[PDB]
């Protein structure tokens, strides 16, 4: 009974190590780094809004120099 | 020649970041030069980066700080910014306006030079093909360097890009198994890193032959958007003119980029990736494809740009668009400067695009192509292994993941790991590449052809 | 434009479209396997999907990249390349054939009694890339592909 | 690959937070049961 | 009538982009059109976008390349686009802006209708409830039309989104226990997709009853903005008052959407989400909901827009404001179409809002709405399995899990998978599900009611 025991927790035992090992140093880095992109193309979608508005509210004070 | 006297205004109408902008200018010119006498007696210069009616943006080189609207005189000069040139430019300090710091007089021009140089027209442009043996064998072992050929060195903060770039400007020179001049502009870069460049150049008795542009960490900014096209201007009067071998290294083109996106921010212009500007693109160009050799002269201009990579992000911007632009790329890695490997050359996302031709019989050895390509897929397939035994552990490993492992250790141990002084030959560094090479059975080297391993595969 | 193109591909390279619906299958089934076996490893797999993992290395390493800067391959004609791709995929065929033919038996093919028993037609089929077609004839290429065929066609049978 | 393959916008960033944290659950509960498959197989080859 | 003459006014003060500013333009009419002759006589067609004064905003819809100040003569038609429309109109093929290209006569106006349509009373809408064999199995059984639905296609680049709408033209007709007219408004489809669909039309010998108004690629860009909308009014002409039962296929939504988006831009509005003008969700719901039935009028609209996605990203303004305005999408999926999974219609993002009053006793079946439902549930839970397969591999999955994936897998090669000549009625598309259900047990068909599960599960 031990030893059946004991190859049969060897097996588990591979198998655990491996699925720990994959997700620690596959899953988890593949989602930081979709992350980390996420997060850069955010600041990307940000910076584009700010540039047209700053560019809206130069036409608009240069629309105030043509009126006045 | 400018027989005219030269215009002065007063007629300040604002200033804005680094814009003066004159008005009531008569006939300004694009891109002209023009000089301010601040109240206080202070002189700067600038470039008129617009002209409309009588306006004229001045965008001023050291900034702004101190500029009275109704005191400020700007007298124009007349004409583009032209650099004096003279051959007594190697041996020289110069800051990043040209200006010297050597405690030298100022040059005393053979001529005068638009700093902004003009393209090469490519139906007179030769191709690259002498090799420059760099020494380093990740370097003339796997990403061979032509005489002409423009290949930045992308880095990280505190990596030894320095040490690499002073030992390519110290062990240059062909495989014909006379001397380069050196040009170094420097931008953005701390008084250590000056000190350390200066001070390597000195040592070795090449100071004759080298000539710097310093724009140390708290000069002005908008001044080393300029200190590049010096440089190279200086280099093209070398090599097209003079006719010497000259090679350019301009340390911290990210330096470089931001002074460019800081320039382009003041004025709200179209921003591309990451803020930088829309034309990055083209100005990176400006500067690095004033490189290469010409038809009927004997001189060239290789460039090694230098640059931060952010964050060590090969995505980034500059090194992106760096990437784009330049002919290929030396990798510096912190992975394996952690691990203390000289130099931390990444064999595998380098490229230098001249290899192809700088190689092959008759240049070098015959066997280099399919060494160096050989190397590349052994190194790729060792470090997908560690990858995998990352996962599986040694246990699944068979005897070939196994034989690849050995070759990745063994080839970061003797083909990349060197000494900062050590010069090897081409033909060693090939050599080297063969000693791990053998340690494979011959159908497990795919990328070399029967005939080159019949022949040089067995000894 | 693949649909447009078949009706001259079936009318003057007729297996190749076959060759190629084969081949891109081979690659998709390859690439679906990659996920799993770089999280679990090789003990998990079939041993035709071991055939499907190798017949896709070969066909990566020595049928798709091309070295476009050497004599033998900076040009690669249609006669050639299907030349190459039907080899391969015959192997493939035959290879698949002797392990569906022998799982159930007790003289079971595995890939690695292939690999072991044609560490030679495998080179071969790795080194047809470097056939010149210039400095050897279309006749000389093609009759080697099919020499190679027919030595595969022996090999498959000894084996069996 | 580099990548998950989702596009970027808030809603991505939520879900791939909550995906980061549902594999690091997932590498917490399986450490725990290796060690307890470990400490079980030691005891066993002890004895 | 307008008795008047018109006024043409040399006028012109700004050309930028599409546009073309007037200016001294007698009390402007919004929305009027113009007829601009360019200096070398060529006569060119636009609309006022905006008036203010005496100024007038053109936007030239055969673009403003060669158009000049001071000799271009814009004559002000004095009212807003009205377009003629004809019963005969069926049987033609006309360019973007409803001029013909085959070679026969301008359209003898039968009335003069405005392209921008008179909204229709919701009291007096009638609502759409009768199903649309379209032949498709993944539509009928489970994102089923209804005859007056907007049900746009969302697909991506490359996808065969011109297959399945040619599909749906030539195989929809009612259920069987009124043959539709087209109206195909083509906008930036390249030649290769414009002559797909004109020679599919033709070869089914549909075309006496197709009216084609094609803009492609290569045709100006703003005239794609009233194509649909000359669409829409040919088919309301040809439903609320001639009767007939017309679908309208709207090629890419897309390429009209950017073609909005270079107006706005060019009049440097403030833009919305990605660039697009904000007013994008009116502008596109004055296109789509012109579907859809009304009361005393026998005739009807069925709308199947199609839309490009750009990156595929269904969160992308186009989609997004087109899955708000149009009663649900059908959608086709990348992933199916490169397992090559002909139609790849992914059935889990996409539904028919007004199936669920579409289907049922006297009108399909019985079963229907229980086997779409629980089709999409076990196809579902197929998915989240499959995800999970990848991480556990096959050892770790339940008997019960290894039932869904098989569901799945011979759900897309039976249920999906479909001949493109072949038309799957609604009964052959039900029994093909429930030969897929009966996979599982009874006990796992959870959204079935017990009568539809003993009287259909065990035949």
């Amino acid at each position: 009974s031990l030893q059946t025991s004991f190859v049969t927790l060897d097996e588990a035992i591979k198998i655990t190590n491996r699925r720990v090992n994959a997700i620690e140093h596959v899953i988890i880095p593949r989602i930081e780094r979709t992350l980390a992109y996420i997060i850069t193309e955010l600041d990307e979608r940000e910076r584009e809004e700010f540039y047209r508005l700053k560019k809206i509210q130069e036409k608009k004070k240069i629309i105030k120099e043509k009126s006045e | 020649y400018l027989s005219q006297p030269r215009l002065t205004y007063k007629t300040v109408s604002g200033v804005n970041g680094p814009l003066v902008i004159l008005d009531h200018v008569k006939f300004p010119r694009y891109a002209e030069i023009v000089h301010l006498t601040l109240p206080d007696g202070t002189k700067r210069s600038g470039q008129v980066l617009e002209v409309s009616g009588s306006k004229a943006v001045v965008q001023v080189f050291e900034g702004t700080s101190g500029i009275d609207a109704k005191k400020t005189s700007c007298e124009f000069t007349g004409d583009i910014l032209r650099t004096p040139v003279s051959e007594d430019m190697l041996g020289r300090v110069f800051n990043g306006s040209g200006k010297p710091i050597d405690r030298g007089p100022v040059v005393l021009a053979e001529d005068f030079l638009d700093i902004m140089g003009q393209p090469i027209n490519p139906q007179c442009r030769i191709y690259p093909e002498e090799m420059i043996q760099t020494g380093i064998s990740a370097i003339d072992g796997m990403n061979s360097i032509a005489r002409g050929q423009k290949i930045p060195i992308f880095s990280a903060a505190g990596l030894p890009h320095n040490e690499i770039a002073a030992q390519i400007c110290r062990q240059a020179g062909l495989v014909k198994k006379e001397n380069f001049a050196i040009v170094f502009a420097a931008m953005g870069v701390n008084m250590e890193t000056a000190r350390f460049f200066k001070s390597d150049f000195e040592e070795n008795g090449s100071m004759d032959n080298v000539c710097l542009f310093l724009n140390l960490a708290n000069d002005p900014t908008i001044e080393r958007i300029i200190t590049p096209r010096l440089a190279l201007t200086t280099a093209e009067f070398l090599a097209y003119q003079c006719e010497k071998h000259v090679l350019v290294i301009l340390t911290d083109m990210s330096s470089y980029a931001e002074a460019l996106r800081e320039v382009s921010a003041a004025r709200e212009e179209v921003p591309g990736r990451r803020g930088f500007p829309g034309y990055m693109y083209t100005d990176l160009a400006t500067i690095y494809e004033r490189a290469g050799r010409v038809e009927g002269r004997n001189g060239s201009i290789t460039q090694i740009p230098i640059l931060t990579m952010p964050n060590d992000d090969i995505t980034h911007p500059i090194p992106d668009l760096t990437g784009y632009i330049t002919e290929g790329q030396i990798y510096v890695d912190r992975q394996l400067h952690n691990r203390q490997i000289y130099p931390p050359i990444n064999v595998l996302p380098s490229l230098s695009r001249l290899m192809k031709s700088a190689i092959g019989e008759g240049m070098t050895r015959k066997d280099h192509a399919d060494v160096s390509n050989q190397l590349y897929a052994c190194y790729a397939i060792g470090k997908d292994v560690q990858a995998m035994k990352a996962v599986v552990g040694e246990e699944a490993l068979t005897s070939d993941d196994l034989l690849y492992l050995e070759f990745l250790q063994k080839f970061e141990k003797n083909f990349i790991t060197q000494g900062p002084y050590e010069n090897r030959t081409v033909y060693e560094t090939l050599d080297i590449g063969w000693q791990l090479l053998r340690i494979f059975p011959k159908e497990m080297l795919k990328r070399i052809p029967q005939s080159t391993l019949s022949e040089f595969y067995p000894r | 434009y693949m649909r447009a193109l078949d009706e001259y591909y079936d009318k003057h390279f007729t297996e190749f479209v076959p060759l190629r619906t084969k081949a891109k299958e081979i690659l998709q089934e390859e690439e679906d396997l990659a996920e799993i076996v770089q999280l679990v490893g090789k003990a998990s797999l079939a041993e035709t999907d071991k055939i499907t993992l190798e017949v896709a290395k070969l066909i990566k390493d020595d049928f798709l990249q091309q070295n476009g800067y050497t004599p033998y391959d900076r040009f690669c004609p249609f006669y050639k390349t299907v030349g190459m791709l039907s080899n391969m995929i015959s192997f493939y065929d035959m290879a698949r054939r002797a392990v569906e033919t022998t799982a159930q038996s007790d003289n079971k093919i595995t890939w690695s009694i292939i690999r072991e028993h044609m560490g030679e037609i495998l080179y071969k089929l790795s080194s047809m890339k470097f056939k010149d077609p210039v400095k050897d004839g279309e006749a000389k290429i093609k009759a080697d592909y099919a020499q190679l065929l027919e030595d595969m066609q022996n090999a498959f049978r000894s084996l069996e | 690959k580099d990548r998950i393959e989702i596009f970027p916008s808030r809603m991505a960033q939520t879900i791939m937070k909550a995906r980061l944290k549902g594999a690091q659950t997932g590498r917490n509960l399986l450490k725990k049961k290796s060690d307890a498959l470990t400490l079980r197989f030691r005891q066993i080859l002890k004895k």
